[PDB]
């Protein structure tokens, strides 16, 4: 059994917040970063960590799609919405409504496994292109 | 006439079967001589000249192949290049070459008819001289089993078989198609 | 061919294999 | 008595299609790897920086390691500094290393070239004992005639032992009574 | 790692080249189909392997060697002396009357690892004024054999 | 004379043009400059809603050397990041084809 | 000290013959150690400064790991960027690091829990690793029988390499 | 209603013990139904014609025995247009 | 070529004789020139058991990788 926080909602912007580069070098340097999300009825800006801006990079967000980040692990994760999917005639595009409560919740999982499962997975191989 | 002198007692195996092995046993008992006209080119050939592809001519590859009795050269059709070199020989090599093998059978060294230069030399020669024609067909005798036609029908690699023994229990109409072609084959 | 076997990246162009015995001591034509 | 000699250098450069430009103390040679071999190579994560014990006869690589000449890299570099190996890259001795005869019939029936990956893939798809019939037996039986009639061999006989013969099965005891009548 | 670098020392006795290139199906002549050698090596260069260190440490484990000093009977009374001048600045010169003791101090100093020169048989022949100013003028060295 | 009388390698890598100088540094010195950073943490959270162990571990930013075609490279590329550029040529006429250069004749 | 048992119905086996079976557990019981040195950095990491360029393939690193006794900004070579930025580090984490390795260790996050360590940062010891006789015997004799030290996809191990390990431990026991 | 045709002497099978062989004869011996729904779109005899790459103003005619109109596309789309390269003068 | 227009694939009949001779020596055989009209037809009557079907089916027959 495991709990982990989730933030929800969709980006509504983002933006850097600069400072002056403090180290060897001048220019940028941003502060932090603070990205608005919006669920069913419940909108919530996150203040994080500038080092999110991989993930916005790693992950191309866009904009307002898909949001999964957390409070200490971060980084976002991407799986855009309804409300654009008549914009296409046809695509491969994803699409989903807007999700639903507040942008911080929790989620309870229980599985009960043998631990002869764990042996088997320990076991068997799995991969790819290794021999 | 080869024979199979083998005790009946290791007649059992983890890896073919009483009736793989009896069958193997009895086809190998009757054998098969095969005669193939096989070819040659021998010679001294002094010399191996890989010219480029020109696109008149696709290879200008000259080798001045020759033996004992005449002094002549020849050509590379843009196939044999390599085939002189598999592994790493020099000119001067009687090759027993095969029109339709690929793989051409360096023999080592051989020799010309001529003093050279002037000035004290000509050391460094003691090898065999080519004595044959240029060219003369060979009717090649090779004696082999029903095993190793068998191996080769089952799998398109068998000397693989024939060496570490792992042919795995061929099955029947190979051996009726290998009936039939030694039946036409001894009537033609 | 002999796997892995000895060479030293001398010449092993496939379409190019000059020796002799040195009667003439030369080579393949070029320029 | 076989041979055997042994490349390992610093290398120096490597062009792929292969060269690899060992350099030892006081020879620098480049190599050419066959395919098969430059993947192996690859493999071996070696650098400008490395010196590698690649096998001639066999062929197979045993990298050495980082060269102990950049040991001025990190004052905590993890890889081992070894220095440039002494005398040529392809270092050549005199080996008496013997053979029984199951050893050479396992050496061709199930090649172990070792470090290659195609080496790798021999010794995978038939890693176990095959059933060797009487043809390799011959095979075998003519290759140990000319490498002892070559001069340096030579032949010397064993001891072999059982115990318990009671528990022994009439199958193997009528075998054996046809396997002593021989040569 | 450390569970699989350090008893790989084992060598399978015997080896027969052309066995393995012979049974891949990659080859300069094979009965297989040709069509596959190219696309066959390209992936032997580029297909991942986690056997790495296992196939590739079979071969030997290079020994090390000691025995430089372990018991230097007379020369365990002279590293008391000379690392502590060392320590306290002071350096000292070494004197000898054999060649077979010339031949010998190297290996001490390649063990203890000291910066060190020698007024000796042991230079070469453009290392001779050079090395007079190097002992002339100061430096980090401790260690003169003479 | 000098030149006449008198007569191993290192290892260093180079860094320019587009950095990240990458640092996660706590920058604490020594307790209270947090709070003030704090600050720049709080003043960015019930605005824009729509109508000792603090924080949770931060990192920084830098560029080196002076390397800015326009505005942060980093921004450059993570403008980018927004929606791509074949549906941009697709809402356009391909304007990557149209160059600057080449000046009229 | 390792010590092995078995039961009334074990003794058979499909991969290997009731002879290899016991020979396997006969081997297991007895076992050698080997002695060796190890070194280590240990301190906490309060400053760090890493010289990257974005979508770049040169790069350089200074990681300050420190205790509470001096001030010492560590350096990084040509691979030990990515094995010292593969986690998150921190400017004040409890970090312990080795030489040869670059692993790295979590200690404890200093808070947000584990004070700033004292003494010095570079640490030496020694460690001795324990090992069967038919664990040595299955290590080296083939290159899969590491998958065979779990799966243990192996039997009837050539008794060339059993010769050869049984001489190995005896000379060692011997020096 | 498929049939469980075994007789007596196939459940001594080598790979197969008599227990599992059994199951495996009431496991085919069931009967059940499944059903599935998908949608496609048919008889589009395309003629893409566009106005060098980059697919600029990414439209494509389509031209089926109904509605023969132009769709528009996007960025999976103009590059998928590009994917399954054909003359476009088929359905 | 031999290209049977049921596949579109090539069967190689091999070389030619008349644009042959280029070199003194060909490990590749010349092979004798076709004979007949190239739109060439035909009809094949096979008496085959089901059997081999079924072993033929059971096996792949082609592919490029490993």
């Amino acid at each position: 059994k495991e709990t982990k926080e989730v933030y929800e909602g969709e980006v509504t912007e983002l933006t850097p917040e600069d400072a002056e580069n403090p180290l060897g070098g001048y220019g940028k340097t941003i502060s932090h970063v603070i990205v608005g999300l919006k669920s069913a009825k419940g909108t919530k800006t996150l203040r994080l960590d500038p080092t999110i801006y991989e993930s916005i990079q790693r992950e191309k967000v866009s904009i307002g799609d898909v949001i999964y980040i957390e409070a200490n692990t971060g980084a976002v994760k991407r799986v855009r919405s309804d409300a654009y999917a008549t914009e296409f005639d046809l695509e491969t595009e994803e699409y989903v409504p807007l999700p639903k409560g507040e942008v911080h919740k929790k989620k309870e999982i229980v599985q009960d496994v043998t631990l002869h499962d764990l042996d088997v997975a320990n076991a068997r191989p799995q991969g790819g292109q290794d021999v | 006439v080869p024979f199979t002198a083998i005790a009946g007692s290791e007649i059992f195996s983890l890896e073919l079967s009483k009736t793989e092995a009896l069958t193997q046993a009895f086809r190998k008992s009757i054998g098969i001589k095969i005669k193939e006209e096989t070819e040659l080119i021998e010679g001294e050939v002094v010399e191996i000249q890989i010219d480029r592809s020109i696109t008149g001519g696709h290879k200008q590859g000259k080798l001045t192949i020759k033996t004992t009795d005449m002094e002549t050269i020849y050509e590379l059709g843009n196939k044999m290049i390599d085939g002189l070199t598999k592994e790493k020989v020099l000119a001067g090599d009687v090759i027993s070459i095969d029109k339709a093998s690929g793989k051409i059978t360096k023999l080592g060294r051989s020799f010309a008819r001529s003093r050279d230069y002037d000035a004290m030399g000509a050391d460094t020669r003691f090898v065999q001289c080519p004595e044959g024609e240029l060219q003369k067909r060979k009717t090649v005798v090779h004696t082999v089993s029903l095993h190793e036609i068998d191996v080769i029908n089952s799998r398109t690699q068998g000397f693989l078989a024939l060496f570490t023994g792992d042919t795995g229990e061929i099955r029947s109409e190979v051996r009726d198609q290998i009936n039939t072609k030694v039946a036409e084959w001894k009537e033609e | 061919k002999a796997l892995v076997e000895e060479i030293d990246k001398k010449t092993y162009n496939p379409d190019i294999y000059f020796t002799s015995l040195d009667p003439q001591a030369r080579r393949y034509t070029s320029k | 008595k076989e041979t055997k000699e042994v490349y390992e250098g610093e290398v120096t450069e490597l062009t792929p299609e292969v060269i690899v430009g060992l350099k030892s103390a006081k020879g620098t040679k480049t190599l050419r790897l066959d395919p098969t071999i430059y993947e192996s190579i690859q493999r071996e994560k070696v650098s400008i920086g490395d010196v590698i014990y690649i096998e001639a006869n066999t062929g197979a690589v045993k990298r050495v390691g980082r060269s102990d000449a950049y040991a001025t890299e990190f004052d905590l570099e993890t890889e081992e500094y070894v220095p440039l190996p002494k005398g040529e890259v392809h270092k050549k001795k005199e080996i008496v290393q013997d053979v029984t005869l199951h050893d050479l019939d396992v050496a061709n029936a199930r090649p172990q070239g070792g470090q290659d990956v195609i080496s790798m893939m021999g010794q995978l798809l038939k890693p176990k004992k095959t059933e060797i019939t009487e043809k390799l037996r011959q095979e075998v039986n003519k290759v140990v005639a000319k490498y002892i009639d070559q001069g340096v061999a030579e032949l010397i006989p064993g001891v072999l032992f059982i115990d318990e013969v009671n528990m022994l099965d009439i199958e193997i005891f009528t075998y054996l009574n046809k396997a002593l009548e021989s040569n | 790692r450390k569970i699989i670098d350090t008893f790989a020392v084992l060598t399978p006795s015997a080896v027969s080249l052309d066995m393995r290139k012979l049974a891949l199906g990659l080859n300069d002549d094979s009965s297989v189909g040709e069509n596959t050698r190219l696309k066959v090596m390209q992936n032997c260069f580029e297909v991942s392997n986690p056997l790495h260190q296992l196939q590739t440490k079979l071969t030997i484990a290079f020994p090390d060697k000691s025995l430089l000093q372990y018991d230097c009977g007379k020369l365990q009374k002279l590293a008391i002396l000379l690392q502590q001048l060392k320590d306290n600045g002071h350096r000292a010169l070494i004197f000898t009357q054999m060649t077979k003791v010339l031949d010998v101090l190297e290996q001490f100093l390649n063990y203890h690892g000291y910066l060190y020169m020698r007024l000796d048989g042991a230079t070469k022949i453009e290392d001779r004024q050079i090395l007079t100013e190097r002992f002339n003028t100061d430096s980090r060295i401790t260690v003169f054999i003479l | 004379k000098k030149e006449n009388r008198l007569a191993k390698q290192k290892f260093q890598p180079n860094e320019t043009i587009l950095q990240f100088l990458s640092t996660a540094w706590l920058m604490t010195p020594a307790m209270e400059l947090e709070d003030r950073k704090y600050w720049q943490e709080q003043l960015n959270k019930r605005d824009k809603k729509k109508k000792e162990g603090p924080e949770q571990l931060t990192s920084r930013n830098f560029v080196t050397l002076y390397d800015f075609p326009n505005a942060p490279p980093n921004l450059k590329d993570f403008n980018t990041n927004l929606f791509g550029d074949r549906w941009s040529y697709t809402n356009g006429l391909s304007a990557t084809q149209r160059p600057q250069d080449m000046k009229t004749v």
